[PDB]
């Protein structure tokens, strides 16, 4: 991919602004709950009986961080995403079996948190340049299919 | 389909927007050419840069859509099977860009209520705008 | 949705099926576990190799709620309500896999009767595997 | 992608017996009639009102023929398939902007269509054979985005 000067300053810039432990928790917390089937994935996270449980789950909130600890890795090696992820490409699709299209999923919610963080520091511009990020890491996690 | 629970959350992220419906569905439909490009094809006769008359006049048009398939959320394929033709006979649009639209007016909302779009109501608000994509996509399934 | 002629289309298929629609549902879930490996997952219990007791047990099972659903074409929602649960609640299955086995099924009814899976035939099919899929992840939206 | 040795004999077999010209024509004029929002794209081709027309279309059938010529290409060259096809994802995305789902589709279409006139010659094995190509010939294509 083709990373323009913009982007990179726009996917930099409000990066150095996320809190990744509440943005991460409150992002897994939403894909479990607006896309239940997910919750599949995760059953030896304990309780995701309902929304409020699956709030407090001290391992979604464990885990939601680790997630978007892994996107500031992406956001530190843009042009190197590809193999930044090779390994986890194999966790998910290999050893989890997740379906490419839920990879999709969780970066829309990220979008949405993200956008829900900032207001209006949330420019159309800076929305087009993490949508594109979102991507490209999907892409880089379904790498090890075809 | 949508609970009870689901028409309750919606109607109620919707009157809290009110009067903004408009100026929403306006900057939906921005963030929507600039996030998602491939959409401009479907608007050649549109001025499609940030401002134009024509895309504030169409936002309020989508944004009014909204606000009356809300008011008939029971049967939300009646108050639309209007749009339905144009959408999926004449317009034939790609049924993806649904989804597009749909993510933008999310973003949106989240932009200017982040407290009122609670997990539990994100989750209502997708389920109410797969509907409304879905009936005005009718017309191929 | 289902319009008078794709109703009319679905039941001519699968009258020309008949007999047969348990052997068809036994080969469309061996060729799912074939294409689509990823949905053996989902039967980490059964013995998935081609013959297995089990698999051509299942596919009886699944062809006959099809068969079923195909006598209630007209209300596919309750002729299935309680196989939503089971898929949607219980079972948490991905809804993309559903696409996998309707998508087998017609490579199946392509095989045995390609004369009656005419472009015509084929989009009707395709609608009404979509609704049962509909039908069967329900308790989602 | 790896291309194991059974695959490709299983590709590379099936396709010789492949009429061009009718499964090309077929497999295009199920997509536009399946699904129709497709019709959208061939404005260019004139009358597309009701299926049998469609199928009558001498420029479905003509085009047709060209898409599947296509895959041929990539069945001769399968351990090069991003670069055949490298054009193509330019047009496809650049200049048509052809949206990867409906790729998916069409080579959803093609095996059903492959299935019909072989038979049971086409076993589960050779599905998942030609499942794989119609996959990545169709990440190939969308390569040009992410
Ligand atoms: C598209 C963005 C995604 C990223 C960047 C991501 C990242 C990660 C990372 C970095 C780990 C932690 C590694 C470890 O500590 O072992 C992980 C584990 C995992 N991911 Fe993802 N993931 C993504 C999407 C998903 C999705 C969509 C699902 C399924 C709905 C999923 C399911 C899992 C599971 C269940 C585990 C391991 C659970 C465990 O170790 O107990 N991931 N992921
Ligand atoms: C839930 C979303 C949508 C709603 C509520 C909606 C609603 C509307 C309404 C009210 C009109 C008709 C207004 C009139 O009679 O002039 C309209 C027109 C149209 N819509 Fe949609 N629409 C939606 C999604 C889409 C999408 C996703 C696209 C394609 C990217 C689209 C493209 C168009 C076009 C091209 C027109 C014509 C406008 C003109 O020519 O001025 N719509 N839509
Ligand atoms: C249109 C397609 C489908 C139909 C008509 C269908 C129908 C059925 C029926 C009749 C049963 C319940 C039988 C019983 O009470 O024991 C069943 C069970 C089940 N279904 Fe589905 N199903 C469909 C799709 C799926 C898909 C796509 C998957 C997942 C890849 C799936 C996985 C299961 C599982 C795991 C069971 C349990 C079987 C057992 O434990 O023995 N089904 N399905
Ligand atoms: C996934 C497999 C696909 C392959 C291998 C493929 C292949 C091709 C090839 C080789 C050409 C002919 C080049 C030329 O003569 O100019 C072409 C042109 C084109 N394709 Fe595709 N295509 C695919 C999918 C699609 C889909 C899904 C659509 C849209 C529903 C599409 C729309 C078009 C259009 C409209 C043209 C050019 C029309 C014209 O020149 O008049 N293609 N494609």
């Amino acid at each position: 991919v083709h990373w323009s000067a913009e982007e990179k300053q726009l996917i930099t810039g409000l990066w150095g602004k996320v809190n990744v432990a509440d943005c991460g928790a409150e992002a897994l917390a939403r894909l479990l709950i607006v896309y239940p089937w997910t919750q599949r994935f995760f059953s030896s996270f304990g309780n995701l009986s309902s929304p409020t449980a699956i709030l407090g789950n001290p391992m979604v909130r464990a885990h939601g961080k680790k997630v978007l600890t892994s996107f500031g890795d992406a956001v530190k090696n843009l042009d190197n995403i590809k193999n930044t992820f090779a390994q986890l490409s194999e966790l998910h699709c290999d050893k989890l079996h997740v379906d490419p299209e839920n990879f999709r999923l969780l970066g829309d919610i990220l979008i949405i948190v993200l956008a829900a963080h900032f207001a209006k520091e949330f420019t159309p511009e800076c929305q087009a340049a993490w949508q594109k990020l979102v991507r490209v890491v999907a892409h880089a996690l379904a790498r090890k299919y075809h | 389909v949508l609970s009870a629970a689901d028409k309750t959350n919606v109607k109620g992220v919707f009157s809290k927007i009110g009067g903004h419906a408009e100026e929403y569905g306006a900057e939906t439909l921005e963030r929507m050419f600039t996030a998602y490009p491939q959409t401009k094809t479907y608007f050649p006769h549109f001025d499609l840069q940030h401002g134009s008359a024509q895309i504030k006049a169409h936002g309020k048009k989508v944004a009014a859509a909204l606000v009356e398939a809300v008011n008939h959320i029971d049967d939300i394929a009646g108050a639309l099977s209007k749009l339905s033709d144009l959408h999926a006979q004449k317009l034939r649009v790609d049924p993806v860009n649904f989804k597009f639209l749909g993510h933008c007016f999310l973003v949106v909302v989240a932009i200017h209520h982040p407290s009122a779009l609670t997990p539990e109501v994100h989750a209502s608000l997708d389920k109410f705008l797969c509907a409304v994509g879905t009936v005005l996509t009718a017309k191929y399934r």
